[PDB]
């Protein structure tokens, strides 16, 4: 009796508007959003279009998303600044559904790696005990 | 044995951390709150059971308390440590001259 | 301001500064257990 | 809303009252605000708004924090801002038996401290303003406990809640202005002397981090800082 | 956010829709949690401003995050640097010696 929790309102899965379609067609769509992204100027616009894209690869989950990751930030060291690897660091948190999936999709792709060491919570990657007392250490001093 | 890849990593990591408390009080609330918005859009949110919410109306003012007071706190940092940067800035271009 | 004649504080500050990093290199020799110590504090914040 | 008029009508009555005392700046640079100086009715928390008692009744000890923190700021931004910071800051410390968790004082208290060591002009100022904190430095030593304690005994650590973010950001202070190191006036070098001297003498001498672990300074040059070279 | 100056600010201009986005939300959650048709509109508004909250917020982080970065890139200038582009090296010399 604390309250009806009934809820009549309802919503489909018709969202992943930019990251449409069936992930069937695998590389031919991967290339085209690929070259999409790199096509895009005004990087303002491009971390908006992102934060969409990413929430909604969030809504799926996987080694294909994690290579498509791996194109996107080796597309991306071209340029002098890394977006998409601070984005992914932020809304990796931020969503409100999350587990240990995050923590080993991380831990596979390579190349933002650095940058998750950077920001986010990382006391899982740098796990060699030598690497944590000299951590230890560091900080301190 | 640490190879110097592992060492670079770990300096890196000590050379970029910060404690910010005010910022990590209001992302407190805002997670405290959006988790509860996302259970009741759920709708089997919760009798208190676990721990994301209480939803009695006797803690709501609270909240809304907290927010304000956070948000004033956050506010006010981000002023002063601004305000502290213009002014070296302007001591610097002064001894400058 | 080393060769004076009458200004000799200068070659003072030379004689100290020579005096103390030969005391500490004499120690670090000979007794072979600050050594232990020094090369423990060179390793924890760089181990290469 | 509710919170931010009350937060307004707590300032200005607050500015009011201050406004009100005699004390001079320089009589408060070497002496402490005695609590006789303030009526009863300004500590214990009895104000002029007074009437959200309901609505208020949620957090207590925290409005009271983020309201001083204001008037701070909004003073601050001079020899009548030093002596509008110096008498709350004075107050925080006269204040602190009154308090819902009489230990939440020591957060509070060196809180406020960092915030105006912040907003100083130039080192003109802060040497104009630290012969407060070093007339007041025993009651920094005082972590949580509400009576004074031993001359000769400090009870802070460098990992404690109260230092724990503030060692840092006096550390990153000292490092900049180190790394000036050509445009450096006297006023810089008495400065940071003035700080190390006074963060030196709040850790006790045997704490983890108060003797340096044998690092042998680099940058001894006593060149003519690329001048005349 | 070119600068350490420019990133606040906009960091600051951020902050302001997510508190917006928080105090309406919390309006609203007080409302249907008050002791109908009423609860069928509140349930009803209630998606839209969630699927903002979270834009809002995502978006304050990646602000946090590169401002974090301006700051270090403007703190390992040293003197030196800003110095180099003295005008009259001659009279500075002369006064030393």
């Amino acid at each position: 009796a604390l309250s009806q929790k009934v809820i009549p309102p309802a919503s489909p899965s018709q969202a992943s508007i930019l990251t449409e379609e069936v992930i069937r067609n695998w590389p031919e769509r991967s290339k085209t959003l690929c070259s999409d992204f790199t096509a895009l100027e005004s990087n303002d616009e491009k971390e908006d279009w992102l934060r969409t894209l990413f929430i909604e690869l969030f809504d799926f989950i996987d080694v294909a998303s994690f290579t498509n990751e791996l194109v996107n930030h080796e597309r991306q060291v071209s340029q002098a600044s890394i977006v998409g690897k601070m984005f992914i660091a932020v809304s990796s948190t931020v969503p409100n559904i999350n587990d240990l999936t995050t923590i080993s999709l991380c831990k596979l792709i390579p190349s933002l790696h650095e940058e998750l060491f950077k920001f986010s919570w990382i006391s899982s990657k740098l796990l060699n005990k030598e690497q944590t007392t000299l951590l230890r250490h560091l900080l301190k001093k | 044995p640490l190879s110097q890849k592992q060492i670079d990593q770990v300096r890196t990591k000590v050379h970029y951390s910060e404690v910010d408390t005010p910022f990590n009080k209001y992302l407190d609330i805002l997670g405290k709150v959006t988790k509860l918005t996302g259970s009741i859009i759920n709708g089997t949110l919760s009798n208190d059971d676990s721990k994301i919410e209480k939803l009695t109306e006797q803690n709501i003012s609270q909240l809304k308390e907290s927010a304000h007071l956070r948000f004033l706190d956050l506010q006010s940092s981000i002023d002063t440590k601004k305000v502290a940067d213009e002014n070296w800035e302007t001591c610097q271009q002064e001894t400058l001259a | 301001q080393l060769t004076q004649e009458d200004d000799d504080y200068y070659r003072k500050q030379f004689i100290l500064q020579l005096c103390f990093t030969t005391n500490l290199i004499r120690n670090l020799i000979s007794s072979d257990e600050t050594r232990n110590f020094y090369k423990s504090c060179y390793l924890r914040e760089n181990p290469l | 809303s509710n919170t931010e008029e009350l937060i307004q009508n707590s300032i200005g009555f607050l500015q009011k009252t201050f406004k009100a005392l005699p004390v001079s700046f320089d009589s408060i640079r070497h002496e402490p605000l005695p609590s006789s100086m303030l009526h009863a009715s300004v500590l214990n928390f009895e104000w002029e708004p007074l009437e959200k008692n309901i609505s208020a009744i949620h957090d207590r000890d925290s409005l009271i924090d983020i309201i001083l923190k204001r008037f701070i700021i909004d003073s601050m931004t001079l020899e009548k801002g030093l002596l509008n910071s110096c008498i709350g800051l004075d107050f925080v410390y006269n204040s602190r038996f009154n308090r819902s968790n009489p230990a939440s004082w020591g957060n509070t208290f060196f809180e406020l401290f960092s915030t105006i060591i912040d907003l100083l002009n130039s080192p003109s100022t802060f040497l104009k303003f630290w012969p407060y904190a070093e007339s007041r430095i025993e009651w920094f030593k005082m972590n949580t406990s509400v009576e004074p304690v031993s001359l000769g005994e400090s009870n802070l650590i460098s990992y404690k809640q109260p230092l724990y973010e503030k060692l840092r950001h006096w550390n990153d202070i000292l490092a900049k202005l180190e790394n000036n190191d050509i445009l450096n006036t006297v006023k810089h070098y008495n400065m940071k002397y003035k700080l190390e001297n006074f963060l030196s003498e709040l850790l006790p001498i045997n704490e983890e981090s108060n003797f340096n672990r044998s690092a042998s300074i680099s940058a001894l040059q006593e060149s003519d800082n690329e001048w005349n070279r | 956010g070119r600068t350490y100056f420019e990133s606040l600010c906009e960091e600051e201009q951020s902050l302001q829709e997510s508190q917006t986005h928080l105090l309406n939300i919390l309006d609203i959650l007080s409302v249907l949690a008050d002791p109908d048709d009423l609860l069928t509109e509140s349930l009803k508004k209630l998606p839209d401003l969630h699927r903002e909250l979270i834009n809002s917020s995502i978006r304050l982080r990646y602000d946090k995050y590169q401002t974090r970065e301006a700051q270090l890139l403007e703190d390992t200038k040293t003197g030196r640097d800003v110095a180099a582009g003295v005008q009259n090296p001659k009279s500075i010399s002369e006064y030393y010696s």
